[PDB]
Order: structure tokens, then C-alpha cells, then sequence
């Protein structure tokens, strides 16, 4: 129960303490207006192919006025996402500076100073530098995946009733994944160091070793410290692989899916092919 | 109007059987029916008494495992059948859909094609989990009598000569070919065995890392089917979600990637090197040489893998645009008009012609592409952690 | 390569300019990568200072 | 979309020292590896088993140990895919012979009434099941259908037999009444005639007696001798201090089987202070007997950890007179 | 990304040549 | 009755490929390993000890193949065994045992010395006594050696490597 | 050759015992009776068998 945490909480905190709320807003903003727009190309894109496949006329400056602002929208949501992370780093960081410094000597006597220090450094530089573009990234995606499913939906209307069952197996895959995935990293990690702090040791005391012979059991010792980080990447890596391959599964099932109810409405209900290229694309 | 196995046309003039039997259409697809038949009814049973074991079995909870010879391409030549016969099905539906009657003799023949080869396919990987190759006599005997029906059944179309212009032919050579080469598959693997005639079999025991039970990376040791699906990580994701993920749960490293195993492969090639080139310096275009040289045999495969990849990732702009070409017509009630001898055999042009078909191909093609770019990267990974573990161990 | 010359095809020289819209901005995206990389440097031993 | 790489230019530096893993280390008093259940069971589990095919020759084994459900699936899809296969091969005769095509009946048909697939598939379920309505006769111009018909008949008398003898087998099996013995929840330890000894109680509840009762007592515990070899499961006989020293017994009501503790037994240096749970000890007691219906040796498997002995202490008496007889009040038999 | 990687494993490959064209425990064999 | 035959069950029974003899509790002894395959359990298991060899009496009897029982030098010494781990069958030499003035160099391939154990017991499925069948010659016995540990124990359970059965 | 259920008993009879006097045929036209008739062949075979066992 303890590692199963998605912590959208700590999240929330951090938004809040942190960015404000004039630039949550914009980016919410920036990026719900920028999906808008990338669905309403494609939308007056098949429109436009429909009727010039013989009121109408050349949409010349629509098509053009839509990417227009699509590109204007996707430079203002980057500018927002860094801006915002670039504050967000510079006030969390004030803000720990200043706790930092009004902290009794008892408590700084009690804590073993590395801990404090390894999420003064390595924290707040992965803050600093991985969290805006990984924020973005994840909006990006789950924003292409909604906008992706509500086309597909809004083409077929039959498709959610597959949907349904696919969506809950893929919420099962990610929860297991994420579970497995995240012990993985930590034993990764954990594997990793010892085999950097070995050969910083062997390198240091190369000529004790030398001296005590003791040569093939530093051996042994740097073999069996890479055969365990080896084996753990090669975990993690089957781990995705079996992820990549069930999501490939899945979209795979979606697009069989959807091709065949788009070509049963086709002679039916008579899209005209319009919608279809937009679904199947 | 009741279901009538072959063409009810001309007051069941189908059935007739008047200059040869051999030479009516329905007889010979009525016969290739038999052997799916056959094994249907061999294998049902033996995969029910397998499945009710494995349902009390405690030994396979670490029981090892010996592939036969020719795995790989056993697997590769099932789904090639595979593809065939969804292929055949494709054509005999585009084929009787023109005839008011059903003529279930068409397709029904390749569906029970299709389930057979699922129902060999499945025994042999449980052939392969148990050893007992003892079983494979009815595999060879299906094997041959579906060679003999295919065979009977193009030369009676050769007899009508059909020709290569028709996409009916071409399948029933290419299953024609395909039966061979699982035949001649089966031999092999007979002969290595000698287990049917010979005295003295010769067995091969399960590799060592394999019987070690402290191992649970079982991707190199599995089905080529589940090394590629990764299925095995199945058990090993159902056992994380419940108890946390420690050493303990990882199991220790096959001999294939051993560190030192990797090490000592490199020392073999950087002294093959020095003695095919007696070049004193050690440089870097030396070094890159004796990598290549040494990692060649899977960096090639996982380039392949990738081209494979590539190569079928067109194959979803192709379909669409073939797709939206055949709905642009205004007219669809046409269909196909080429008949020989009522059958109404469709050319390759007009075969391509169909949604239906255009999407399974773009839905196979993807599975393809996809599980090719999985397995490539999974097999660049594996060579990138041996080179960094052999580099390692060199330079320490 | 393939993709182009199968679109060449399939459109013509319109989406051959397309396409080589984004080859010329590929090279331009790398430069970046490179100036995004010496910032980067300049970011880490400034932050390894404090 | 896309991701990030793995460019560490110095993994921070200063990133190092952490420690405190922070473990939860629940797994100390995880659980007490049980040799067999309380109701046998045996919880041992087989590794790096090498087959070479004899767990698939014993068909007649495998097919006996299924399950009931099992067996009876496998009765069905045995017998649908025979009468399957037979309606096939009559169907394939008859459009050989030609009757299956409507025409004149100038030519003697191989097989009468023979129309569709359902009508072979009915004259070979009237074939293979001895029904024979004879609407669809056998003519005597269909020498391949004569013998398809003697090879069919074989067939069947072999399932038929095949199936008859699983199925007296399965019914032979007499482990649930096995399970109806009973055994002491916790067992307990006291002094008999000044003598400490070992005392547990077994019981039967169903009225059937069990014939040539015989109980094996042992002990599992890791075993090192002094010339240093380690054995991690020895098991060492115990006797039952029987009058005569024999294991048979005869068991009507439940009784109570004590082993002397003597110099010789193992159980010669045991303290109710080593009694814990986490303790290298574990008592197995194995009964073995003929049932007087079926005539078949069942086997009884008990286990007895040291958290389930109970130090000092005596069964209550289970048995009353009544007037005409004796009376169990089996309520009692773990008080 | 490629290419950059390409050629920081060219640097790498050529600071590892240098780096093993250096000084060796001498009389090892002896 | 044919179905009712359970010798390829008998079969499945595995008994170490060479014997070993040593000492225990300061007491020489005659160690053999056997185990079983199948999860079934096997009833009423009785294993028997003998020894074939010409024994010649002082009074001039000439026996070709004389078989002699040997006791299994159990606790309570009946040969009733619950196998279900390969389990470890000695046998204490003392005076009274044939075994008691044999030596290492005389353990030769051509010797008048053959071990056979005999075992017996009914099977929980078909309930049909079963015989295995096993022969140990001089050449087959490996002097001074100790098999090793089979049984490993696990999170919640006990493990068996057979593979490990004849090392 | 089915008028009443005294018919229909003797049918299930025959059916069940294995008799087969044939003028209450199956036809082929009712796929339901074919599928049933698999059934109660099954039924019978199966009670056969229990009640052979428990005999001996
Ligand atoms: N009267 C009874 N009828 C049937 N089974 C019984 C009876 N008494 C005990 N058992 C069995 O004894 C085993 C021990 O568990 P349980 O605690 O129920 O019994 P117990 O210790 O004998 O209790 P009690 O106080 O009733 O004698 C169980 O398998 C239980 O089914
Ligand atoms: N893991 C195993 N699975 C099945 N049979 C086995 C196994 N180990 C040994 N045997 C059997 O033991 C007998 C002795 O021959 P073999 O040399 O193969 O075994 P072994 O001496 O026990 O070897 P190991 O080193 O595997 O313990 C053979 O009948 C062999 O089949
Ligand atoms: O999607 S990938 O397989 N990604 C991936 C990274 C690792 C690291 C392991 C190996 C090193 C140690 C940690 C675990 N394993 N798999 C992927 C594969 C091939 C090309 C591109 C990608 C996408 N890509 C690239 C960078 N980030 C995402
Ligand atoms: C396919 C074909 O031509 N079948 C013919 C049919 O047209 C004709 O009416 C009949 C004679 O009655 O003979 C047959
Ligand atoms: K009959
Ligand atoms: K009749
Ligand atoms: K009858």
C-alpha cells in the first residue's frame, strides 16, 4: 500500500506554493487552446478535401490562419511551461534556503546532514532541469492520446463499447508497470553506486592490493557487482519491452477497430471518406 | 433454402461426379478438410490431458526445458502458414461473395486449415516444454497427409490450368511449399533425434544455467514466440505487484551474459586481431575493428530487425491511401468478373481492391513492424550492457 | 529515402519541398542541441560551485 | 511525443552519502516453513525436474488423477471428436460414391438415406453408439464402407472399454475418506508412570473401520554429525512404545498415542523453553491402513510444529458409558 | 541525438586508447 | 487389468548413479541415495538390503550367488520409509554385517561384490505394490565420499535440485 | 413417427438403451434433437459406466 502512491498531493502543493495562479491558468490555457486547434485543422482540413472531391470555396487562408495560430499557441505553452518551471525552481529553492537556515542545531545534530544535502543538490538540480521538460513531455502525450480517442470516437460512435475493456487493461498494464518500474529504478540505482564506490576503492588502494595479493578477489568482487547492475538493466529493459509490446498490442486492436467500422459505415452511413483518412491517420 | 457444402447452383450441380472424381472442384476441397480434421480430433484430447496436468502439475513449476533443432524456423514457418491462410480466407470471402449461394467449400477448408496449424503450432511448444518426442509420429502424419492434399489439389488445378495469373494458384503453391518445408522440418529434427527406428536415441540434456534454479532471466532459454511478445515477464510482473522487487527476486545472470564470459570473448578477439595484423599501436579505429568484429553477430540481426521495421511502416500510409481510393468511387455494386469454371477466380489487382482485406494487411503488417522494433531494441540493448560489462572488466 | 521517393509518387515536388523543409531544420535543431549543451555545462558548474 | 536520454555529465557530483534505506524488514517473522498441512498435503516443492516424456506414457495414470469435471471433459471431447471424424469419413464415402448427389436412383446407393453432413453425422452416431434406426442402410455394393464401418466399430469398443475402466479407477479412489481421520489440534507432552512422553490424539469419524491400522511417528530437523555433514531435513523413526512394539492398532474411538521420551530417542534433550515457534523441530505422524469397503491402503499425514506442542498438559477423557453402551462426545477431542 | 552520441563514443573510444597506450605495472611476467 | 499395470509408475522411481561409503558418528557406513519423480506419493514404501556374492562355508558348501539380508540400521529398525525428499539409505558395517572386512583396495571393477536394494511399496493411485530394482558393483562405489545436500529451503516452502541427486 | 408421449417415452427409450427400432427416426432438419440426442447419449453412457463401477 505504501509504494502503490501516485502522491498527487505533494503535486498540488508544489503548484500551489510555488507557481501561483495566473500561470497555471495561462498554461492550461495555452494547451487546451492548442489541442483545439490541432483538432480543428484536421477537421477543416477533411472538410476541405471533401468538398474539393467533386456554400464552398479555395480555403486558401483558413488553412493557413489555423496553423498560424496552432504554432503561435505551441511557442506560447513552451514559454509558459519554462517560464513557470524556471519560477517555481527559483521560489522552492528561496524557500529552502530559508527554512534551512532557521532550523534548530538540535535537529541539525539529530539528521545526518548527508540526506540534507543530497536533496539540496540532486533534487533540486533534477527539479531545475528535468522537471519542466518532463512536465511538458506527459502534457503533450496525454493530450494527443485525448484528442486522438475523442476523433476516433466522435468518427465511430460503436468504438467505445471496445474501448471500455481496452481502456481498463490499460490502466491495470500502467499501474503494474509503474509498480515494477519503480522498484526497478531504485535497484538500478542502489547496484549502480556500489560498483563506482569499487572502483574508486580499487583505484586508491591499487598498490595495497598489489602488495596483499588480494587481486582476484577485488576481481570477483568488481565481476559479481557487474553481473548484478547488468541483470538489473536487463530486468528494467524486458520490464519496457513488455510494456512497449502490450501497447503496441493494444493500438494495433484500436486500429483493426477502427478500420473496420469506419468501412461498415462507409456503405451505409456514408462518410463520404472524410473522416475515415482523420481516423485511420 | 438449406446450407449446401458445395454450390447449390443448377439444382445441386455440384455434386456430380460424372469424368473423375478427382476432377470436381468441391471433391478435392472436401478432402483437404480431412487432415485439419484428423488433427483436430488427435490433439483435442492431448491438449485437454496436458491442460488438466499442468492444472495439478507442481514439477513445471521448475522444470526445464530443450528445444528442438530448427525452433525458430518451425515458429517463423507457422506464421507464414498463418499469413497464407488468412490470405486464402480473404480470397475464397471475396470470391463466393459475387455466387447468390454460400459455397462454404471455399473458405471453410482454409478456416480449418487455420485452426489445425494453431492446434500443431500450440503442440509442438508443448512437445517442447515436455520431452517426449515420441508424440511427434501424429504431427508427421498430419504433415504428410496436408502435403498430399495440397499437392492433389494443385495438380487438379494445373489440369484446369489455372495459371499464375491467379491469386488462388499462388496460394495453393505457396501452401504447396510451405507443408514441404515443415515436412522436410519434421525429418530434421527426426533424424537428430533418432528416436523412432534407431536403438539408441540420442537425448540432449537442458543447458546448465537453465537447470540452475537460482536464473529467472528465462529470455534466452524460452519459445521464440515468447521471447518476442516478452511473455514470460508475465509472472514476473504478477510476483512484483504483490512483493516488492529485491535481489532476491532477480536471479543471477545466465553464462550468455556472463561479465567474464564477455571479457574473455573480447581478449579472444583483440588477440586474433594481433595476430592477423601485427600493428603495435592499439588504436582507436583497431579497437572499433575488434568490436565489430566481435558484436557483429546480433548488431547485424538488430540493424535487420529494424529495416524490417522500417520497411513495414509504410505499409500503413499504403493501406490508407488504398483504402480511400476504392471509397472514392461513386459506384460499389460492381465486383469482380473473372470466371473459369464457375468459381470466379479474382486476379491480384482486383483483389487488392478490398477494405476488408487492405485492412487486415495493414493490421498484420503493424503487429510485424512493432514486434521487429521491440525485438531490435531489446537485442541492441543486450549487446550495449556485454560491451559495457566486457569494457568494464578490461578496464579494471 | 524510401518515404521520399514513394511520396514523390504519391504528391510530387510539393511535398519534396515539405519534406525537405524539415531535412534543412534538422541540422538547425542540432545546433541548438549544441548551444542547449554549453549552457547546460555553464548551468552545472555554476550549480556544482554552490 | 518523445523523452529525454541518459546524459549524466557528473551525476551531480556531491550526489553521494545517502543511505538510510529505510527498509520496512518485515520479513524476520514472515512465516515458519510447515515440512506437511494439517490435513497432509505435503508442502514440498520439486525443482530442476528432467522429464523425458514418462509423465505423458502414463495416460491411464493421468487421466485416473484428473479431477472428475476433468475426466468427464475429456470423456465428451473424446467422443465428439470420434463421432466427428466418423461422419467425415462417411460423408467423403458418399460423395465418392456419388449417392450424395440428387440424381436418379438407377445406381444402388453405398449408404441409403444419406442426403446432408447431419444425416452422415446421424447414421455415424447410430453406428458408433450400436443405435441403428436403419433408415440409413449399409448396401453390400461398398466394400471401403464395410470395412470403415469394422474399423469404426473397433474403435468404438476400445473408447468404450478405455472409458469404462478410467472411470472404475477414478471410482476405486477412496483419498477423501482418507481425509475423514482426525488428529489433535495442538499436541501435548506430560509424564506417564513417572516416565515423560510424548502423548497425540486420532480419531475417525465416519462408522466405516479402517483395517491393518499402522502409524509411523518421525521427526524433520536439520541434523550436522560430529565427522561434519548437514543434512537439512533428517528424519529419525520414532517408536510408538507400543506393548508388543508393533504399529498396528486398532482405532474405535479416538485414542491417545504417547512415545516415551528414553535416553535413546531424539527427543531426550527438549526443554519447554526451546519450544517456541521459530524452533528446528517438527513432528510428522504418518497413518497408514486398508478401508474394509474398498479394500484400499490410505495414508494420513500430520504435522506437529513446536508452537503446537503443548508443554505440561493432559487430554481430557473423550469416552462415556451410557447405559446400553459407550458414548464419543467428539467436542471434546482438543480440549 | 544520434550523431551526437556517435561522436562522444568516438571522443570516449579514443580517451580509452590513450588511456590503455599508457604506463603498465612493469616485470609482471618476472 | 491392463490399464490397471503401473511398472512405467515403478519406473519413475531414481536411485543414485554411484554409491558412497563413510564414516558417521564415527561408525563406517554404507550410504545410497534414492529419490522419486512423480508427485505421487507411494504407500506402505519398504525398501530390502542384500548382498550377492559366492560364499564358500569352512564345511566345503559351494554357493554361486549367496544373498545375505542387511538391515537398514533404522531408529526402530523396520524398513517402513516415508520418502518424499531423496533421502540418504546407510547402512552401520559392524562386526555382525558381511560388509565388516572389506577394503578400498579391493573395491576393483572384477570383484565378487554386487549391492542390490530392493523396494516395495503401493501406489496412493492405483493402490498396486511396485518393485524398484536397483545393482551397485564394486567399481560402482565410491570410497570415502559424501553426497551432497539436496533440499533448500525457500521463502515458504522446501525446494529439491535433483539435479544435484548424484553429486 | 411421434404422436403422443407415450411415443416420445418409447423413443427416449430406445434412444437411451441403445434399442433403436427405427420408426421413430431423427431427421436431419433438427439440429436441437441432434444436440440433445449427443446429450442424453453421454448421459447414459456416463450412468452406464457409475453404475457398473458401483456393481463391481
Ligand atoms: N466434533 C468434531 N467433529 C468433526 N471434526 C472435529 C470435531 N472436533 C474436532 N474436529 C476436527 O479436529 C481438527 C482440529 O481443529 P478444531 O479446533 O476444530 O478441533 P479440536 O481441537 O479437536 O476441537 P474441540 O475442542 O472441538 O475438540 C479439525 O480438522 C476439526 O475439523
Ligand atoms: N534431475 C534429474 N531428473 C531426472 N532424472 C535424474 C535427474 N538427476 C539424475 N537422474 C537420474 O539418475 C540416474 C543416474 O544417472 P545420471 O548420471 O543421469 O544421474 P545422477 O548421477 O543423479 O546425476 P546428477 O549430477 O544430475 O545428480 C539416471 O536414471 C537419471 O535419469
Ligand atoms: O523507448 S526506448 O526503449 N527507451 C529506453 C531507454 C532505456 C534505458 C535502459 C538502458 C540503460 C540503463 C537504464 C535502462 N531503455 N529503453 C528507445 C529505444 C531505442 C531508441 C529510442 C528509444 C526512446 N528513448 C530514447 C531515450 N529515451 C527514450
Ligand atoms: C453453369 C451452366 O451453364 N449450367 C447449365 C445451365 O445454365 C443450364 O440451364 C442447364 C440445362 O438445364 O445445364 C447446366
Ligand atoms: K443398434
Ligand atoms: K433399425
Ligand atoms: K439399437
Amino acid at each position: 500500500l505504501h509504494q502503490r502512491a501516485k502522491i498527487p498531493w505533494r503535486a498540488c502543493t508544489k503548484y500551489l506554493s510555488s507557481a501561483g495562479i495566473l500561470l497555471l491558468s495561462l498554461l492550461v490555457f495555452s494547451q487546451l487552446l492548442k489541442h483545439m486547434v490541432l483538432v480543428a485543422i484536421d477537421y477543416w482540413l477533411a472538410k476541405w478535401t471533401d468538398s474539393a472531391l467533386v456554400d464552398q470555396s479555395v480555403y486558401a487562408m483558413v488553412f493557413t490562419l489555423l496553423c498560424s495560430l496552432g504554432i503561435v499557441l505551441c511557442l506560447v505553452t513552451s514559454v509558459t511551461v519554462e517560464w513557470t518551471g524556471l519560477k517555481v525552481a527559483k521560489r522552492l529553492h528561496r524557500s529552502l534556503l530559508n527554512r534551512i537556515i532557521l532550523a534548530p542545531m538540535r535537529f541539525f545534530e539529530t539528521t545526518p546532514l548527508g540526506s540534507i544535502l543530497n536533496r539540496f543538490s540532486s533534487d533540486c538540480n533534477t527539479i531545475d532541469q528535468h522537471i519542466p521538460s518532463t512536465l511538458e513531455c506527459l502534457s503533450r502525450s496525454t493530450l494527443l492520446c485525448v484528442s486522438a480517442l475523442t476523433v476516433i470516437s466522435y468518427v465511430t460512435p460503436v468504438f467505445l463499447v471496445a474501448l471500455l475493456p481496452l481502456a481498463v487493461v490499460c490502466y491495470f498494464i500502467q499501474k503494474y508497470f509503474r509498480v515494477a518500474s519503480r522498484d526497478l529504478q531504485q535497484l538500478d540505482d542502489t547496484t549502480q553506486l556500489p560498483l563506482l564506490s569499487h572502483f574508486a576503492e580499487t583505484v586508491e588502494g591499487l598498490t595495497t592490493i598489489r602488495a596483499f595479493r588480494y587481486e582476484a578477489r577485488f576481481q570477483q568482487k568488481l565481476l559479481e557487482y557487474t553481473d548484478s547492475n547488468n541483470i538489473a538493466s536487463l530486468f528494467l529493459t524486458a520490464a519496457n519491452r513488455w510494456l512497449e509490446v502490450r501497447m503496441e498490442y493494444i493500438g494495433a486492436c484500436v486500429v483493426l477497430i477502427a478500420a473496420a467500422t469506419s468501412i461498415s459505415n462507409s456503405l451505409h452511413r456514408e462518410l463520404s471518406a472524410g473522416l475515415v483518412g482523420l481516423g485511420l491517420t | 433454402m438449406p446450407l449446401a457444402f458445395c454450390g447449390t447452383e443448377n439444382h445441386s450441380a455440384a455434386y456430380r461426379v460424372d469424368q473423375g472424381v478427382l476432377n470436381n472442384g468441391c471433391f478435392v476441397d472436401a478432402l483437404n478438410v480431412v487432415p485439419h480434421v484428423f488433427l483436430l480430433f488427435i490433439t483435442f484430447p492431448i491438449l485437454f490431458i496436458g491442460w488438466g496436468s499442468q492444472s495439478s502439475k507442481v514439477h513445471i513449476h521448475h522444470s526445464t526445458w530443450l528445444h528442438f533443432p530448427g525452433h525458430n524456423l518451425r515458429w517463423i514457418l507457422t506464421f507464414i502458414l498463418l499469413f497464407v491462410l488468412v490470405c486464402e480466407i480473404a480470397e475464397g470471402i471475396l470470391s463466393d461473395g459475387v455466387t447468390e449461394s454460400r459455397h462454404l467449400h471455399l473458405y471453410m477448408p482454409a478456416g480449418m486449415a487455420f485452426m489445425a496449424a494453431i492446434t500443431s503450432v500450440v503442440y509442438y511448444h508443448n512437445i517442447e516444454t515436455s520431452n517426449f518426442p515420441k508424440l511427434l509420429i501424429a504431427l508427421l502424419i498430419y504433415w504428410t497427409l496436408a502435403f498430399i492434399t495440397k499437392t492433389i489439389k494443385f495438380v487438379k488445378f494445373y489440369d484446369h490450368a489455372i495459371g499464375f495469373s491467379q491469386l488462388r494458384f499462388c496460394l495453393t503453391g505457396l501452401l504447396v511449399i510451405l507443408y514441404g518445408m515443415l515436412l522436410l522440418v519434421e525429418v530434421n529434427v527426426i533424424r537428430v533425434r533418432r528416436y523412432i527406428f534407431f536403438k539408441t536415441p540420442r537425448e540432449v540434456k537442458p543447458p546448465e544455467d537453465l537447470q540452475d534454479l537460482g536464473v529467472r532471466f528465462l529470455q534466452p532459454f524460452v519459445n521464440l514466440l515468447s521471447k518476442g511478445t516478452y511473455w514470460w515477464m508475465n509472472a514476473f510482473i504478477k510476483t512484483a505487484h504483490k512483493k516488492p522487487i529485491d535481489l532476491r527476486a532477480i536471479g543471477k545472470l545466465p553464462i550468455a551474459m556472463r561479465a567474464l564470459t564477455n571479457y574473455q570473448r573480447l581478449c579472444v578477439a583483440f588477440d586474433a586481431q594481433a595476430r592477423k595484423d601485427t600493428q603495435s599501436p592499439q588504436g582507436a579505429r583497431a579497437i572499433w575493428r575488434a568490436l565489430c568484429h566481435a558484436f557483429g553477430r546480433r548488431l547485424i540481426l538488430s540493424s535487420t530487425f529494424r529495416i524490417l521495421a522500417d520497411l513495414l511502416g509504410f505499409a500503413g500510409p499504403l493501406c490508407i491511401f488504398g483504402i480511400v481510393d476504392h471509397l472514392g468511387k461513386e459506384n460499389h455494386v460492381f465486383q469482380p468478373k473473372t470466371q473459369f469454371l464457375g468459381v470466379y477466380f479474382v486476379s491480384s489487382q482486383e483483389f487488392l481492391g478490398n477494405a476488408y482485406v487492405l485492412a487486415v494487411l495493414l493490421f498484420l503488417a503493424l503487429l510485424l513492424q512493432r514486434t521487429f522494433l521491440q525485438a531490435s531494441y531489446y537485442v541492441a540493448i543486450e549487446t550495449g550492457i556485454n560491451l559495457r560489462g566486457a569494457i568494464q572488466t578490461k578496464i579494471y | 529515402i524510401v518515404g521520399v521517393i514513394l511520396l514523390y509518387y504519391i504528391l510530387g515536388v510539393s511535398a519534396l519541398i515539405g519534406a525537405a523543409v524539415i531535412i534543412l531544420l534538422a541540422p538547425v535543431q542540432y545546433f541548438v542541441a549544441t548551444k542547449l549543451s554549453q549552457a547546460q555545462r555553464s548551468t552545472l558548474e555554476h550549480s556544482n560551485e554552490r | 511525443m518523445l523523452s529525454r536520454k541518459g546524459i549524466i555529465p557528473e551525476e551531480y557530483v556531491l550526489t553521494r552519502l545517502a543511505e538510510d534505506p529505510t527498509e520496512p524488514r518485515y520479513r524476520t517473522r514472515e512465516r515458519r516453513a510447515r515440512f506437511v498441512s494439517k490435513k497432509g498435503n505435503c508442502n514440498v516443492a520439486h525443482k530442476n525436474i528432467r522429464e523425458q516424456g514418462r509423465f505423458l506414457q502414463d495416460v491411464f495414470t493421468t487421466l485416473v488423477d484428473l479431477k472428475w469435471p476433468h475426466t468427464l471433459l475429456i470423456f465428451t471431447m473424446s467422443f465428439l471428436c470420434s463421432w466427428l471424424l466418423f461422419a467425415m469419413v462417411w460423408w467423403l464415402i458418399a460423395f465418392a460414391h456419388g449417392d450424395l448427389a440428387p440424381g436418379e436412383g438407377t445406381n444402388v446407393p453405398c449408404v441409403t438415406s444419406i442426403h446432408s453432413f447431419s444425416s452422415a453425422f446421424l447414421f455415424s452416431i447410430e453406428v458408433q453408439v450400436t443405435i441403428g434406426f436403419g433408415g440409413r442402410m449399409v448396401t453390400e455394393e461398398c466394400p471401403l464402407a464395410i470395412l470403415i464401418l469394422i474399423v469404426q466399430n473397433i474403435v468404438g469398443l476400445m473408447i468404450n472399454a478405455i472409458m469404462l475402466g478410467c472411470i472404475f479407477m477414478k471410482t476405486a479412489q477412496a483419498h477423501r475418506r482418507a481425509e475423514t481421520l482426525i488428529f489433535s489440534k495442538h499436541a501435548v507432552i506430560t509424564l506417564r508412570h513417572g516416565r515423560l512422553c510424548f502423548m497425540l490424539r486420532v480419531g475417525d469419524l465416519r462408522k466405516s473401520m479402517i483395517i491393518s491400522a499402522t502409524i509411523h511417528m518421525q521427526v524433520v530437523r536439520k541434523t550436522t554429525s560430529p565427522e561434519g555433514e548437514v543434512v537439512p531435513l533428517h528424519q529419525v523413526d520414532i517408536p510408538m512404545e507400543n506393548g508388543v512394539g508393533g504399529n498396528s492398532i486398532f482405532l474405535v474411538a479416538p485414542l491417545i498415542i504417547y512415545h516415551v521420551i528414553d535416553s535413546n530417542s531424539p527427543l531426550y534433550d527438549l526443554a519447554p523453553s526451546d519450544l517456541h515457534h521459530h524452533q528446528d523441530l517438527e513432528i510428522i505422524v504418518i497413518l497408514e491402513g486398508v478401508v474394509e469397503t474398498t479394500g484400499i491402503t490410505t495414508q494420513a499425514r500430520t504435522s506437529y510444529l513446536a508452537d503446537e506442542i503443548l508443554w505440561g498438559q493432559r487430554f481430557v477423557p473423550i469416552v462415556a458409558e451410557e447405559d446400553g453402551r459407550y458414548s464419543v462426545d467428539y467436542s471434546k477431542f482438543g480440549n | 541525438s544520434v550523431v551526437r552520441s556517435t561522436v562522444k563514443a568516438l571522443v570516449s573510444v579514443k580517451k580509452l586508447s590513450e588511456f590503455l597506450s599508457s604506463a603498465e605495472i612493469r616485470e609482471e611476467q618476472c
